[PDB]
């Protein structure tokens, strides 16, 4: 009735568990996920990887990646992936205005990319405030 | 020193028997040959043991001869003091002694009895036109795997005992299996423990340590060789195990 | 105090062999990543054999600006190390003033950037550091710089200078281009040595007939074409596009961590 | 070193100070790595702990005298 999920991470393994539904979102939408779902490759970027398990609706904050989905074996090549409560609330509000804080700051291309990065901390900061 | 002596002279060149002097720790000997020449005023030599300090040890040290009769063979404690085979009391000393053996306090700690250090300890014997040229070879290969292990004891606490290579993952465990089969319960710790005691011949150890290091016994369990005699028994304690490994 | 010294040296020896296991097993816990990643990238080249129209991360079009990133290992006495490091970096960066190319470093190392941070004669911008493991976060802070820079065309042919593990007694400094990519998936070396990706590199340390050597396995994992049907989800470009920055990035945590 | 040993101790002590020299005896083989000891196995982080506590178990103030009922 789920699927052997492995989110896998450069150093890490982060959620090495099996799940009911899988709401990874993709740059084009956030493609939900059933069990026996058909091959296919999904390029999950920025975006909770919100995942319904029997429990609850268990939030997990990736920065970007990837995302090979087979059948029943989805492996995921996250960049940084936060699973359950590893992040909490008040710091991650602190620290997505201190995102703001950056992304005014100046110098073209090069440094706007970097700025867009940062608003996609805040975008991983904003997960803190779902939970 | 020297009435223990010829209270063994007696029993030698009388009944033509192997005697053993255990005339303990001989750096006294010399600090009371220093103390009564001090005494008669004779100006001190060397570090300050006596004048006639190599000639009084080996007058003790010499009546310790084989004669055609019997053997004499001694036992001498030697106290080095400070810790030095320079000065001249431990070097007069170690001029004479044809065999040196540590017992060692860590060893002794663990409970390897007897604590004698089968790495520190040497004797002048071990040659093999001496002993024979299996026992040298033998002897020599188990000092060596002794030392493969005292320099891998730093490694199988980071790496493990699988992560290292499976060449000497065997060194490792026939020198587990070694310094357990080195350990030999005695006839005089019977008080204690009450282990009945196993005397083993020279012949035997020879043996068993072949058939250990050769690469045969290499399933038995570390602890079937730990205070056990011959080797045969050691394989007799290892299926006893194995009879009760069920239960 | 020369026993003391003794003493505090075999400690020392004990805690830095402790050390590189667990760094070890920090690149064994990333080889789950690295090989799907590196099976997945081939699985992208064979549904499409470079087809592109994409990947500013593929620029190689000229060596106008290289940015030469050197991680250097920071600590005290750094045994023979850091020394040799910024040496090959000097030597390098001499032969980009020969060309012309205005070279710029990124520096990962404490020790390796507080000496740069003496002589401005190198172009020395934007250095950071990470140490006793390479953390994601860290790396992410390095893949989003050196990243930030390639899209902005004016940072090209991107080398590092990380020091590969070749042996314990002395491991030679070697350089490999990094940001290219190649998305073929070979991240190859400084042009005469350049290496197929799906054969890595993982260094396993094991003891010798008595002494602590590494001994290198290059090992082969072995990458499913595709899957029977294999449906695509986004396009064929953003998929390269999406997924090169997560390899540029596990490449920069393997040089981090196999340097320090 | 004492020459008499654990035969001079009450059964207490031969109990319990066992225990004590084993530990103090590691905790000052792992003396080197005092400082050193950098997330390092919890094997050897537990008992360097554990000796580092014995030691102050061992300091105790002037001319104070601890009754065996207390030692022990």
């Amino acid at each position: 009735m789920t699927l052997n999920l492995c989110v896998l991470t450069p150093n890490r393994s982060i959620w090495n568990s099996e799940v009911k539904e899988i709401i990874l979102s993709t740059n084009s939408g956030q493609i939900g996920v059933l069990p026996n779902h058909a091959p296919t490759a999904t390029a999950v970027d920025i975006g909770i990887l919100r995942i319904r398990l029997n429990d609850q609706w268990l939030t997990l904050a990736l920065m970007g990646g990837f995302a090979r989905i087979g059948n029943n074996e989805i492996t995921i090549l996250v960049n940084d992936a936060e699973r359950g409560s590893d992040i909490d609330p008040q710091e991650a509000q602190q620290t997505l205005e201190i995102a703001e804080a950056n992304l005014r700051k100046a110098e073209g291309k090069r440094q706007k990319i970097e700025a867009n990065l940062a608003l996609r901390r805040a975008r991983t900061r904003v997960e803190a405030s779902n939970t | 020193g020297l009435t223990a002596l010829t209270m063994a002279e007696y029993f030698r060149d009388v009944n033509e028997q192997d005697v053993l002097l255990f005339i303990d720790n001989i750096f006294r000997f010399v600090q009371a040959g220093s103390e009564v020449s001090a005494l008669l005023g004779r100006m001190p030599s060397a570090v300050g043991y006596q004048p006639t300090l190599s000639t009084e040890m080996g007058s003790l040290q010499e009546r310790i001869t084989s004669t055609k009769e019997g053997s004499i063979t001694s036992i001498q404690a030697v106290y080095v003091p400070a810790d030095d085979l320079t000065d001249p009391a431990p070097a007069t000393t170690f001029a004479h002694l044809d065999a040196t053996t540590v017992l060692s306090r860590g060893l002794a700690a663990k409970g390897i009895y007897p604590a004698v250090d089968p790495l520190d300890s040497t004797s002048t014997m071990l040659q093999p036109r001496i002993v024979g040229e299996e026992h040298y070879e033998i002897a020599q290969r188990v000092k060596e795997t002794l030392q493969r292990y005292k320099e891998l004891q730093d490694i199988i606490a980071i790496l493990g005992l699988d992560e290292l290579s499976e060449e000497d993952r065997l060194t490792v465990a026939r020198a587990r299996k070694i310094e357990r089969f080195l350990s030999q319960p005695f006839f005089v710790a019977e008080v204690f423990t009450g282990s009945p005691g196993k005397y083993v011949g020279l012949a035997e150890t020879i043996r068993g340590f072949q058939l250990i290091l050769s690469g045969e016994l290499d399933s038995l369990p570390e602890q079937a060789f730990y205070l056990v005699g011959n080797i045969d028994e050691a394989t007799a304690k290892a299926m006893n195990l194995e009879m009760e490994s069920k239960l | 105090s020369v026993k003391n010294t003794q003493k505090i040296t075999e400690a020392m020896k004990l805690v830095a062999a402790a050390k590189v296991r667990r760094a070890q097993e920090a690149v064994v816990n990333g080889r789950p990543f690295s090989e799907t990643l590196v099976e997945v990238l081939y699985n992208m080249n064979e549904q499409l054999q470079t087809e592109d129209v994409d990947v500013p991360l593929t620029k190689i079009r000229t060596v106008k600006k290289v940015a030469l990133m050197v991680v250097t290992g920071d600590r005290g006495l750094c045994g023979g190390f850091n020394n040799m490091l910024l040496k090959k970096a000097e030597s390098r960066i001499a032969e980009l003033k020969k060309l012309g190319v205005d070279y710029t470093i990124i520096s990962i190392g404490k020790k390796g950037n507080t000496y740069f941070i003496r002589r401005p004669e190198i172009p020395v911008d934007r250095y950071f550091d990470g140490t006793n493991l390479p953390t994601a976060k860290e790396a992410q802070a390095i893949a989003d710089d050196v990243f930030s820079l390639f899209v902005s065309e004016e940072v090209d042919k991107v080398e590092m200078l990380y020091t590969k593990f070749v042996s314990l007694v002395k491991s030679d400094p070697v350089i490999h281009t990094l940001l290219p990519l190649s998305p073929k998936g070979e991240i190859c070396d400084i042009n005469g040595k350049c290496v197929d990706a799906a054969e890595d590199e993982l260094f396993r340390l094991t003891t010798k007939e008595g002494k602590l050597t590494v001994e290198r396995d290059m090992i082969k994992t072995e990458t499913p074409a595709f899957s029977p049907i294999l449906e695509f989800e986004q396009d064929p470009a953003q998929i390269l596009d999406a997924l090169l920055p997560l390899y540029l990035n596990s490449q920069i945590l393997r040089a981090l961590q196999e340097s320090l | 070193v004492s020459r008499v040993g654990s035969a001079a101790q009450i059964k207490a002590m031969k109990k319990v100070a066992g225990k004590l020299k084993l530990e103090l005896a590691q905790f000052a083989e792992l003396e080197a790595f005092a400082q050193f000891a950098s997330d390092l196995d919890k094997a050897t982080q537990n008992q360097l702990a554990r000796g580092q506590r014995l030691r102050e178990l061992l300091k105790q103030p002037q001319s104070a005298p601890l009754t065996v009922e207390e030692q022990v």
